[PDB]
């Protein structure tokens, strides 16, 4: 059983956007299907509700009037078609058929640019050694940071974007390492922002 | 609409011991078919919500033997035998019997662990992010438990306030602690004016608090 | 997969 959603990203206020999701496995047009959010950091709040066929509706007075669930039995795809965003809006939706939740698309309602960050490293100093990289000054959110091509997964810990007060994220990315192996071993990591279509891979050397 | 009250909001439970989510039901969740739609749904960090038990105490495929599911009409709660490192997320509780499918607010669920005292590490701005006209000082605290840490910044040993943002990994699932990261935001002009850079680290592991400096210029 | 929904028993 899979759901894979699309439509998903940044978004003007007062904008529209549609969700698509690909029901795979298990007779979609038998089961009743759902739209659920959540906000950074926050608990689930149901979105839109839609029975097996799509003669019935729900959706709470958040949404409603805005908003509207619709299926293709036939496609086996379900649709969100989302109006008048607001930052309230900005959340990770997903489709769920209760038992099964799909991975979830990020919606982002912003007037801010979408920006590429700058990659900095976080180089050694003076037997455990710690270096990292600095991605600071992007928008919107996700990136994404590996080490060497993700063959270091040890002792690495990426930490979650913070909201500068220019209105731009940033976040820090960290890795434990003996410091016997420095010499030797050279450290990269792999930044991927897909939003602006930014790679950026950094040598961090002392 | 049927609210569901979920208590405890965070549970910080030892390893191998159990633990119970409590949950409350505003009317009555048995539909005309005689089950009740009551379900319990687990979602760890950066992933999306797995079902765990389906209607009141049935488990769902891959879902372990040591969680267990109960209760009838109102009140219900979910039971784990032994809590596993693999525990840590928020625990949901959810209703599907009338229409909106509703959710309780959630359970944290933490693992209470030996004291763990932070490395720490200090990081001086790069050279390129200066010709920018910005430095960033980055400060480390590494592998540490309770999440609670005070991180302060001296510069020439006068206090920082407003000028720094700080971040932190949530529960580890192999070693159960906490990550921290401040990050001191100065300009070039504002950065060049300064000798010493400190950070000053207050934890519950730490006998004195923990000082790592060192001079721009170096 | 399950009938999660009570309004899909009826189905």
């Amino acid at each position: 059983v899979q759901l894979v959603e699309s439509g998903g990203g940044l978004v003007q206020p007062g904008g529209s956007l549609r969700l698509s999701c690909a029901a795979s496995g298990f007779t979609f047009s038998r089961y009743s299907m759902s739209w659920v959010r959540q906000a950074p950091g926050k608990g689930l709040e149901l979105v839109a509700q839609i029975n097996s066929v799509g003669s019935s509706t729900y959706y709470p007075d958040t949404v409603k009037g805005r908003f509207t669930i619709s299926r293709d039995n036939a496609k086996n795809t379900l649709y969100l078609q989302m109006n008048s965003l607001r930052a309230e809006d900005t959340a990770v939706y997903y489709c769920a058929s209760g038992d099964y939740w799909g991975q979830g698309t990020l919606v982002t309602v912003s007037s801010a640019s979408t920006k590429g960050p700058s990659v900095f490293p976080l180089a050694p100093s003076s037997g455990t050694a710690a270096l990292g990289c600095l991605v600071k000054d992007y928008f919107p959110e996700p990136v994404t940071v590996s080490w060497n091509s993700g063959a270091l997964t040890s002792g690495v810990h990426t930490f979650p974007a913070v909201l500068q007060s220019s209105g731009l994220y940033s976040l820090s990315s960290v890795v434990t390492v003996p410091s016997s192996s420095l010499g030797t071993q050279t450290y990269i990591c792999n930044v991927n922002h897909k939003p602006s279509n930014t790679k950026v891979d950094k040598k961090v050397e002392p | 609409d049927v609210v569901m009250t979920q208590s405890p909001l965070s549970l910080p439970v030892t390893l191998g011991q159990p633990a119970s989510i409590s949950c409350r039901s505003s009317q009555s969740l048995i539909y005309s078919d005689g089950n009740a739609y009551l379900h319990w749904f687990l979602q760890k960090p950066g992933q999306s919500p797995r079902l765990l038990i389906y209607k009141v105490s049935n488990r769902f495929s891959g879902v372990p033997d040591r969680f267990s599911g109960s209760g009838s009409g109102t009140d219900f709660t979910l039971k784990i035998s032994r809590v596993e490192a693999e525990d840590v997320g928020v625990y949901y509780c959810s209703q599907s019997t009338h229409v909106p499918w509703t959710f309780g607010q959630g359970t944290k669920v933490e693992i209470k662990r030996t004291v763990a005292a932070p490395s720490v590490f200090i990081f001086p701005p790069s050279d390129e992010q200066l010709k920018s006209g910005t430095a960033s000082v980055v400060c480390l605290l590494n592998n540490f438990y309770p999440r609670e840490a005070k991180v302060q910044w001296k510069v020439d040993n006068a206090l920082q306030s407003g000028n720094s943002q700080e971040s932190v990994t949530e529960q580890d699932s192999k070693d159960s602690t906490y990550s921290l990261s401040s990050t001191l935001t100065l300009s070039k002009a504002d950065y060049e004016k300064h000798k010493v850079y400190a950070c000053e680290v207050t934890h519950q592991g730490l006998s004195s608090p923990v000082t790592k400096s060192f001079n721009r210029g170096e | 997969k399950l009938v999660f929904f009570a309004e899909d028993v009826g189905s």
